[PDB]
């Protein structure tokens, strides 16, 4: 990633986290678990749903070729029709393939950025109440129950 | 005790490509292109297409004797002409403005055949001997088009000026046909139409037509050295057609009341079967059933289809890069 | 003591859209598309257009008697034809290659009317009794086109071969017209031109023309069952035209020295008013006054206009997302 | 934002700053006040002015439809002309609408990035004098008079 | 001790442009557009083009006497017709369907000239004295087209009906030409062909032709007030041609067996020289020797060329922004 | 830059590093010199080689203009052919010029991100042994021979 997060300092992903795109793995000795940050994930979901929907509807026109036939003395206009139809076919092909390539990239960079921002949103609610291993994992000096674990992710952590 | 931040992964092996890197697996993605086809012809807006079988459009609309299966009224959402239609123009000659005619009929939706000029219209001529072995039915080896009549002078006297009128008092335009016979020599001309310079002349409010025979020695085609110049036109509502000729007329007999469609219209030359299906999108290559945006099946279609494109896939990444361990 | 880092906000109400989000308020933005029109026709290059009023292009350029307000020289930046101008081809018939003629005139800038063939050119024929109630002026109920003359045999002899020459020694191409008269029966033909086979033949260096009458009864149009085949051509600078006929000629009388204007030329079918204004960009739907890059008013225009596009808005963000508190 | 700044850790914008796009709000014992960063604001202005001008001039060609008419026997070439004209209308409509959407996105991300970089260039001139509230504000070490304040904006006050 | 993180730089002065900023110097970049041309015509697929020299396509294919260097068999990768080629149609008249003929020959790759109708075909007529100062092989001499023969009645008797047949039993279609001579008056007509109604008649399986002279006085062109209507056609493999006339026939003499290419053929109007070089990409403006994606030389080309575009440069950044110290 | 690295807090690039796009400049006991981080640099090479190859291959079609002539009575279809050919020429010119501009930015933004990400993967294991001057340079408190010095680039610095 260009934001360095996905396949970066957080070099892997969690098979365990199944109901979101971004999230957490706390472990206290009430226990363990995966839980996803549902409001950044829902923001990414909405943004990307909008992107796809935008692309689909900007692509809701069709150039229409025709069955029209041409005599032996209509070679020129026959060829004109062929070059026209092929012409538009080529530009729409180009437009579609190019767009996909570009947007795919940007979609990945978007996700990469989002992960990075979440990591950043936690590091400065928690900064010496915590240490940082640098792999994107967080180190508390205190005692962290799960209304403490819920402290952090709720965004109400009390410093 | 302590907490970490990360992202999703799964068993998905579906990959996408970007400008910087190809073949990148992602958690969720969507396919925008359909490449799947039902190789068949089905109905459009619940209305069946018209199969011309072993007849071409010319043979159908001129009423080639071997095309009586298509004779009479017809309604269609589109037309299917078969690549190997044998029965078209049986009597050798050229259908003038053929391609414009096809384009016009394609713009059509229904035709009602009717008698426009009974043979009684043409006075002092023989209307019963206009047959040739070039146009057999499946009942006589020598016949002629069902929509045309080949007039010959009486077996006695010469060829009088003959006249015909049709006042289109109806609400529908009328598609009709006629022709000029072109003998190979002067003596055939005289056996069939008698001496003197001959003409075929036709006039409406918005169209006038006049042609003479162009008699020349030709090679045999279907055993015929003569030719016929076939013509078509459209008598619009309100208009009236006057016909005048003193020889060589291939007179209009039956014609078609025509219902043009505002629409699309299609004529598919294809071998695919017509089945009892329905469809919202029908291409020359088959039927599409999809919610997708793009397709690479065919640029020629009727109904509402995805944008045709030459790509084999257009898969859009929605999820994240997949990094499971 | 402290310092803070931040960004701008304001009273701005303007929103834009992105791929990720719709309706985003931003501090500063620009609209690239113009949707505002002055519904009128103005001067282009400070040169006024040509209003044809109740005349069509046909009626104007053939010199329909009811188009005499338009007679003579004309200069225009473009042409405005009104949706149902009544006065075009008054004597029933077809203007050949009409669509090419319109396109050719559209490519024009100016015409100079001049007499190409004085009635004296045609010897031994009557040039004064070629008028019809199908073509009234606003003075006589029976007249004829101002640029054409309908020749008839004299109160006297039969219709002799008549000849005419015009040598275009000028530097400008000449747009001109002629015709072939087609009577409805033989007795009319002989009253007007006498008996015998008739021809109309015309030749230049790069054009030859030869046609005969096509005598047939047609439906009545403006009281005439007769027809005229109208023809036009362009006598290039240097070229010379020979005219020869022994009957049925609708002779060229007046023609136009033509100034092609190199540019885009336009003919707008519209009812909008022509006022005493100026413009650099004139569409069929009205005048555009903008520095903007796109517009959704009309694809048809003369002058320098923004790219036509179907968008309703194209607003581009320049400032940042607006978050006032 | 993807850089997390605008509508992020800097959760709002200053109407009070009327002097540019990015800037500062100091607070000292002489007073308080808003002042904008004239060199990051002017580079952004220059860059975006260039974007718009670039876009404008790449769109400075027109496909030209024509008044041309077609007879009853010219249905095919008439339809060819219509399909051509509609075709180019379609591709240019797409091009304009798509470009606008894509560039609006990128423009917003650009502003976001600009803010973030200013925050870190101040952040990395002073980091342990004063320490960051997470705000995008810093409460200082010291008493900071006011060319003690623009000191910083100078990019040159030495710690 | 200490360690640094930084990036590459170099002596590079080459800049690119971006949306946000123009004139940005970078370490490494690539140019995608070719703007360099060799202003000449070279071989394509090691096969030489056909120089028509001072001949137009008409003069070549009709066999204008001044074009004898081009006579006979020809093979080409493309055709080069010169802008001020003087030798085309020498005997004044019009070649019917000229533009389709050009497009057709353009779709070709090789022709074999052969004698289709020896002069012996036409019995009881004069085949050797149909020559004119309008078609010199030099300037003062009297000749005629090499592929056509101007038949005249023999010096006394009348012009008998003459007949000619060619059965194309070969596997290649045949391009051939003929004409109708149009004298300026009746006295010339009778000196050349005698009195009586005259006709020129031609028939194949798929083509009919019959026309009479249209005698009229025209302006002199190369000293002729007469005209010839030139016609061309293609006798397909298997087809057979009957030729019959009693006067005014410009008979086919030599014709061409024609080899269609399968397409992408070209006809370049150009002044550029043909030298003994080869090329994979040949434009009307010259040869391209390149590996690049784009070019701004010409949209008109034969072979495999880069996409034509009007851009002056298309330089793509690969390295980073250059910040030397 | 949008990630702030190139021509930013790292205010220039090294003529001396002739070894790649991104890298290092050490200085210790044994001496100093340049060495480039090549697995980040030609991951960039592969990626950018990729972009260019993709662009070339999406631009790998040609619209074909024709030699065809038109009579005086074919003015409409002649102009039709002219408007069509010019039409397609315009869109391909637009698409090409626009693409170059867009991709050039994004290319610079990519390099910018790459440099920044290298800076942070160094700082994140050099926690307190080093001092980050903000220069894109690190000052060690303990000292570093050259099996120390590659242990840093190597990814192998354990402390
Ligand atoms: C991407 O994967 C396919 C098979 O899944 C493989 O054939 C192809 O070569 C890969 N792409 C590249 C650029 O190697
Ligand atoms: C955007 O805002 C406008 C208000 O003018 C509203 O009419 C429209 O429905 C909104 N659309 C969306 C998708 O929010
Ligand atoms: C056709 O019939 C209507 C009345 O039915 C009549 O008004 C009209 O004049 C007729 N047209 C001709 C040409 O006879
Ligand atoms: C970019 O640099 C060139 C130098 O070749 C200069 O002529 C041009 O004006 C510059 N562009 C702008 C927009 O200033
Ligand atoms: C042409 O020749 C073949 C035999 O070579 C023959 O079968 C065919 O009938 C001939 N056609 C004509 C028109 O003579
Ligand atoms: C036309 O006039 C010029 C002199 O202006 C003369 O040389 C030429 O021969 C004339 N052409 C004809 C056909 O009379
Ligand atoms: C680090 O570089 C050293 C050079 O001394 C080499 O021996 C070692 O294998 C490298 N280790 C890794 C993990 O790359």
């Amino acid at each position: 990633g260009i934001f360095g997060a996905i396949a970066g300092f957080i070099e892997g992903g969690w098979t365990g986290m199944i109901d979101g795109w971004y999230g957490y793995h706390h472990e206290n000795s009430q226990g363990s678990g995966y839980a996803a940050d549902r409001e950044s994930t829902q923001k990414a979901i909405d943004g990307i749903t909008n992107k796809v929907n935008s692309i689909i509807n900007k692509m809701n026109t069709q150039f229409e070729a025709v069955d029209h036939e041409f005599s032996n003395l209509e070679r020129r206009i026959g060829n004109l029709n062929k070059r026209m139809e092929d012409g538009f076919l080529d530009v729409w092909t180009y437009n579609a393939e190019l767009l996909v390539l570009l947007e795919n990239e940007r979609t990945l960079d978007l996700h990469d950025a989002n992960v990075k921002n979440l990591y950043e949103k936690v590091k400065s609610q928690l900064r010496d109440n915590a240490n940082d291993l640098g792999n994107g994992c967080f180190e508390f000096w205190h005692k962290c129950d799960n209304e403490c674990m819920e402290s952090v992710k709720n965004g109400t952590y009390d410093y | 005790d302590k907490i970490c931040i990360g992202y999703h992964a799964n068993n998905s092996t579906t990959q996408v490509d970007t400008l910087l890197e190809k073949n990148v697996t992602v958690t969720h993605s969507v396919e925008l292109l359909e490449n799947q086809k039902e190789k068949r012809f089905c109905k459009i807006m619940n209305k069946a297409p018209l199969d011309l079988k072993d007849c071409t459009i010319e043979g159908w609309i001129l009423g080639n004797p071997k095309c009586d299966l298509l004779l009479g009224d017809q309604s269609w959402s589109y037309i299917v002409e078969r690549p190997n239609a044998q029965n078209g123009i049986c009597y050798p000659g050229v259908l003038n403005e053929l391609e414009e005619l096809k384009a016009f009929i394609g713009s059509g939706e229904r035709v009602e055949r009717f008698e426009m000029f009974p043979k009684s219209t043409w006075a002092g001529v023989d209307t019963s001997r206009g047959v040739t072995n070039a146009c057999p039915s499946y009942t006589l080896d020598s016949s002629f088009y069902r929509n045309l009549v080949w007039l010959v002078k009486t077996d006695s006297a010469t060829y009088p000026v003959i006249k015909g009128t049709y006042n289109n008092t109806g609400t529908q335009p009328i598609l009709y046909f006629w022709g000029v016979h072109h003998p190979p020599d002067t003596t055939v001309q005289d056996n069939l139409y008698g001496s003197g310079d001959k003409y075929v002349r036709m006039g409406t409010e918005s169209m006038n037509f006049a042609k003479s025979p162009e008699i020349a020695a030709r090679p045999a085609v279907n055993g015929q050295r003569s030719r016929i110049d076939y013509y078509w036109s459209v008598l619009r509502p309100g208009e009236t057609l006057n016909v005048e000729s003193n020889g060589n007329l291939i007179a209009p007999w039956y014609a078609y009341k025509f219902v043009s469609t505002n629409k699309k219209g299609a004529v598919f030359k294809s071998d695919l079967p017509i089945e009892n299906c329905d469809a919202t999108c029908q291409t020359i290559a088959g039927v599409l059933k999809t919610n997708k945006t793009f397709q690479n099946v065919s640029p020629l279609w009727i109904g509402e289809c995805p944008k045709y494109v030459k790509s084999e896939s257009l898969r859009l990444a929605t999820g994240l890069r997949n990094v499971p361990q």
